[PDB]
């Protein structure tokens, strides 16, 4: 599964 | 009596069990048939319970007062969820398995072997264990099933609004029953209504399977279940 | 919980909701009704109007990923996909603002988002729709329901289910403050497949439900059984999601160059 | 729906 980006989104968020 | 008496709903549930006797036909002595496949034993029970569901429905206040064609529509639209809710609640009595109305006990690993695990696991965790943890009684199961029955979105209804009104009468009787029987837990009403989303997705997933255990056949199923499977 | 705590939760969710979502229901309805002076939406009712709506961006700043090159269905397919991907990011941020959420096992956080995101996208998509169409591109455009229903093969029936749902959902007349709580209630669903620690999630959801219950009684005093009618929509949402998934699967089978954005592939992989 | 329709009308 991993869910790489979901993880990233929770971790930091998103750029401008 | 009061639009949607909770007592008659309970009586409808009790009236069409199990509840002793019906749990011996094929679990400790004999057992007509002899099918070698858990999915078969399950489809047979379902087919059998379809007949009892008709009787159950007639006992739910105001169902029988709906136009006959509407009754047909409602039962065709909700039979899988109505039956899943029944066997799931009945299964609270057992650990890691399901109790069929035919008195047959289907264990987890058999389902996993038959290739229908996962869906079977969702039933156990999302429905059975949820029903067990909050210990929903038969009155509650009955009302939730009545809410499933009275689905206004069923295509073809002659008067959707009437059905919605009936469903709403059940919401009111259930909430009233919960506050009187469970004043210690203000949010039981909501917890109950929130058992419906899982029932719907599992019901949908189950239908997807049936439509696969048909479009391949090989030793068909039973009439009625097959009739219900001709799609809404 | 004491009413004050529930009222604080509700205000806290409302504020973070305004911070997470640019186009609120209040604004959307204002645009849809014709009561906010500040250019009005470009109406897309057919293929020519869809082109003069996108090529209108050509003169703007090249941001809309992909442009024409392949039929009119792929154009809509990329517009929804883009909006969806943005929505997941906005929803993810809003979820982190729910008290107790970031304190949950990371894995459960991911699972709640995995399963809650589309249910939320469709709940909010309703805010931008009325019987005749839906707002798009931050409300700069309005795409008609008929037009969407007229797309080819399976593309033509993707939105129809969402409008039917929207019409029934909008009849409850919920406003942004009611929605902020409802959405949080959807996220904190302790019945998601694969959850590791159920109790924490259910405990938080119980507080959110009490807060939503009080909000509806206070904000909608004459509407009977609104709380019950609202929770019922959560089961409706499961069906819109699965039915949409099945429709995306038809596209996958019927077109070799499906190509779905990675985040959406991530979410749909082993879902329900 | 023979069966269902029949069972319901008695
Ligand atoms: C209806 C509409 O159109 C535009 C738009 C069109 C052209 C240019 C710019 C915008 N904005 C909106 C409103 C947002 O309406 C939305 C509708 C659905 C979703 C869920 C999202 N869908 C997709 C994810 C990837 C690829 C396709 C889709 C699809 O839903 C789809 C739609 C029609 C045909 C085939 C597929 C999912 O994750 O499953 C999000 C927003
Ligand atoms: C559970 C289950 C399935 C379907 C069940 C349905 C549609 C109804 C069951 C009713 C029962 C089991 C009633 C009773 O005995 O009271 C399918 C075959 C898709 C796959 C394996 C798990």
């Amino acid at each position: 599964e991993r869910h790489k980006i979901l993880h990233r989104l929770l971790q930091e968020g998103s750029p401008s | 009596n009061e639009d949607m008496p909770v007592e008659r709903i309970l009586e409808a549930e009790l009236a069409v069990e199990p509840k002793t006797e019906t749990y011996v036909e094929a679990n400790m002595g004999l057992n007509p048939s002899s099918p070698n496949d858990p999915v078969t034993n399950i489809c047979q029970a379902a087919d059998k319970q379809l007949f009892t569901l008709v009787e159950w429905a007639k006992r739910i206040p105001h169902f029988s007062e709906l136009p006959l064609d509407d009754q047909v529509i409602l039962l065709r639209a909700g039979w899988n969820e109505l039956l899943i809710a029944s066997f799931s609640h009945r299964s609270i009595a057992v650990k890691d398995g399901i109790l069929l109305a035919t008195g047959l006990h289907v264990h987890r690993n058999s389902a996993h072997s038959a290739g229908v695990g996962a869906i079977f696991d969702r039933v156990l965790t999302e429905l059975v264990s949820k029903m067990r943890d909050m210990q929903m009684d038969k009155t509650e199961l009955g009302c939730l099933r009545a809410i499933v029955l009275f689905n206004p979105d069923s295509k073809g209804l002659s008067n959707p609004a009437e059905v919605e009104a009936l469903r709403e009468k059940v919401y009111a009787s259930l909430e009233a029953y919960c506050k009187h029987k469970y004043p210690e837990q203000p949010g039981r009403f909501a917890k109950l209504l929130l058992r419906l989303p899982a029932l719907r997705s599992i019901g949908l997933k189950c239908l997807e399977h049936l439509f696969f255990f048909k479009l391949i056949g090989d030793t068909p199923i039973d009439t009625f279940l097959m009739e219900m499977l001709e799609a809404p | 919980p004491e009413s004050a705590d529930l009222r604080a939760l509700a205000k806290h969710l409302y504020d973070s909701y305004i911070k997470s979502f640019p186009l609120t229901k209040a604004k959307a309805r204002a645009i849809l009704t014709g009561k906010t002076t500040d250019k009005s939406p470009f109406v897309i009712y057919d293929m020519n109007s869809l082109m003069m709506g996108e090529d209108k961006i050509k003169f703007k700043h090249i941001t809309p990923l992909q442009e024409q090159s392949k039929e009119v269905a792929i154009r809509i397919f990329q517009g929804c996909q883009f909006r969806s991907v943005e929505a997941v990011q906005e929803i993810t941020e809003y979820a982190k603002s729910i008290p107790g959420f970031v304190n949950l096992d990371l894995n459960d956080q991911v699972t709640l988002l995995k399963y809650g995101v589309h249910e939320i996208i469709y709940t909010m998509l309703a805010s931008l729709m009325n019987k005749d169409g839906v707002l798009i591109s931050e409300g700069q455009g309005f795409m008609t329901r008929e037009f969407l229903k007229s797309l080819r093969k399976p593309f033509g029936d993707f939105m129809e289910p969402k409008f039917e749902f929207a019409v029934k959902f909008n009849a409850l007349e919920l406003d942004d403050s009611d929605l902020a709580i409802f959405i949080a209630v959807i996220i904190l669903s302790g019945d998601r497949p694969g959850l590791l620690n159920v109790k924490p999630i259910e405990d938080i959801q119980d507080n959110l439900l009490q807060a939503l219950e009080l909000q509806l009684k206070l904000n909608h005093p004459e509407s009977s059984q609104l709380f019950a009618k609202l929770l019922q929509k959560m089961t409706d949402l499961r069906q819109i999601v699965t039915e949409h998934v099945q429709l995306l699967q038809v596209i996958k089978k019927t077109e070799t160059d499906m190509s779905l954005h990675p985040l959406l592939q991530e979410i749909y992989k082993d879902l329900y």
